[PDB]
């Protein structure tokens, strides 16, 4: 469950 | 009841708009906003970038088809733009 920073 | 916005961001010095993102093709969940850094491009900008915002285009493309890997690409090409600018056209609630 993939949350990535951007 | 639901309504596009668009967005429009420049990053700051260490390359980051200041948002998380969650989902994708591949994540079975559209892909969304999970978080606003405070005080930074994504919440400075006018109009600004909210969490739950849903993605739709990230500079003109429509990212329905792309994983989540495929769009923090999209994401990072933005900043080795042309503007630099990244653009994204949201719908919110
Ligand atoms: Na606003
Ligand atoms: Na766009």
């Amino acid at each position: 469950s993939k949350e990535t920073e951007c | 009841d639901s309504y596009l916005v668009l967005i429009r961001i420049t990053p700051d010095e260490d390359g980051k708009f200041g948002f998380n993102l969650k989902g994708g093709v591949d994540q079975k969940m559209p892909l969304v906003v999970s978080r606003i850094n405070p005080e930074s491009p994504a919440d400075t900008c006018i109009p600004k970038l909210n969490e739950g915002d849903q993605i739709v285009l990230i500079n003109g493309r429509d990212i329905s088809e792309h994983t989540h890997d495929q769009v923090v690409m999209f994401i990072k090409a933005s900043r080795e733009s042309h503007s630099r600018e990244l653009a994204l056209v949201i719908r919110r609630r």
